[PDB]
């Protein structure tokens, strides 16, 4: 199956099936962070997604292509997060996002709480455009979880 | 072996649960791609 829209990214190694993350299906690409599949292969059916393109440092990789999620946060409007959590159905989350300050610049953030195996799950702005992906961030004083809005680069 | 399954649509829902703060963090990015907070 290559129809656009988001995946669900599973292993039978574990206990059952098992959701280790999530990903975005566009143009025919693949998308999902590093630490999901950690650059291996992954199955659709009886067909195969071989890796394409990846980083460690920015935790994406891109399956049959090049990355083509180039959308970016405007850095005022409130956004969607896609969240896809393991045995639940997809589900829209108005937010408006935060930011890391870094020493190589600033970066959205949204402060959203869902279980290590919703990693991948589509950031949107309100065109329905992937602004980046939920599943890579920090854990704040009080506990909770606060992800970066990671985005690649299109060439 | 590592398997995908369609889960949805891609679109932005109109009334859909508002939730979550904006806070400001200053934060640092590892080789690892590992991020950890400063001060
Ligand atoms: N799972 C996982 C995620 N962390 C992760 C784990 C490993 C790496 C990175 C991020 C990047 N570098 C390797 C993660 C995702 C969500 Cl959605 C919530 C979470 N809470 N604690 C970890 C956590």
């Amino acid at each position: 199956e290559t129809t656009d829209g988001v995946y669900r990214v599973m292993t039978r190694r574990l206990l059952g099936s098992t959701q280790v993350g999530v990903g975005v299906m566009q143009e025919g690409v693949f998308h999902t962070m590093w630490h999901v599949t950690k650059g291996a292969a992954l199955r659709s059916g009886e067909g195969r997604l071989d890796p394409y393109w990846g980083d460690v440092k920015q935790d994406l990789v891109s399956y049959c292509g090049p990355w083509k999620l180039d959308a970016a946060w405007d850095g005022l409007s409130e956004v969607q997060l896609l969240a896809v959590p393991p045995g639940e159905r997809a589900k829209n989350i108005q937010t408006l996002p935060g930011i890391f300050k870094t020493k190589d610049g600033d970066i959205g953030a949204v402060a959203l709480d869902y279980p290590a195996g919703t990693s991948g799950s589509p950031i949107l702005d309100k065109c329905g455009r992937v602004i980046g992906l939920y599943g890579n961030g920090v854990v704040i004083k009080n506990g909770s979880y606060v992800s970066a809005i990671t985005q690649g680069k299109r060439e | 072996d590592m398997y995908i399954e369609r889960a949805g649509d891609i679109t932005w829902e109109k009334d859909a649960e508002v939730t979550g703060n904006s806070p400001r963090l200053d934060v640092a990015l590892d080789e690892s791609g590992d991020f950890s907070l400063v001060e």
